[PDB]
């Protein structure tokens, strides 16, 4: 029920 | 310490989440984070991640943090099973030492 938070969209900035 | 996704949710329910997870996405892991009780700091809206497995524990921090409403110079500090995680680990490393019966990794943050 309760969503997923993924980060995909995170990942970016660590590169 | 008890983890308000974990007054909000039922055992049975928890797990299911996790191990469907776990099965499906070799290379991510369940996460809940959640302020700790005494801690003074500011809040975290959302509490139910899907990680990584290979992104390290400072990685997530700095992807955390910004999610965070904190003042730009206030720093925190993770705790698992009570325990400050080394930044070097990483998050499949803390999932395989950690994990609850429910399958989800908890992470505890604080000003400490």
């Amino acid at each position: 029920a309760e969503s997923w938070e993924t980060l995909e969209a995170d990942l970016i900035e660590l590169s | 310490m008890k983890f308000v996704y974990k007054e909000e949710h039922p055992f049975e329910k928890r797990r299911s989440e996790g191990e469907k997870i776990r099965k499906k996405y070799p290379d991510r892991v369940p996460v809940i984070v959640e302020k700790a009780p005494k801690a003074r700091i500011g809040d975290l809206d959302k509490k139910k991640y899907l990680v990584p497995s290979d992104l390290t524990v400072g990685q997530f921090y700095f992807l955390i943090r910004k999610r965070i409403h904190l003042r730009a110079e206030d720093a925190l500090f993770f705790f698992v099973n009570n325990v400050i995680p080394p930044t070097s680990a990483t998050m499949g490393q803390l999932y395989q030492e950690h994990h609850e019966e429910d399958f989800f990794l908890y992470i505890a943050y604080s000003d400490e």
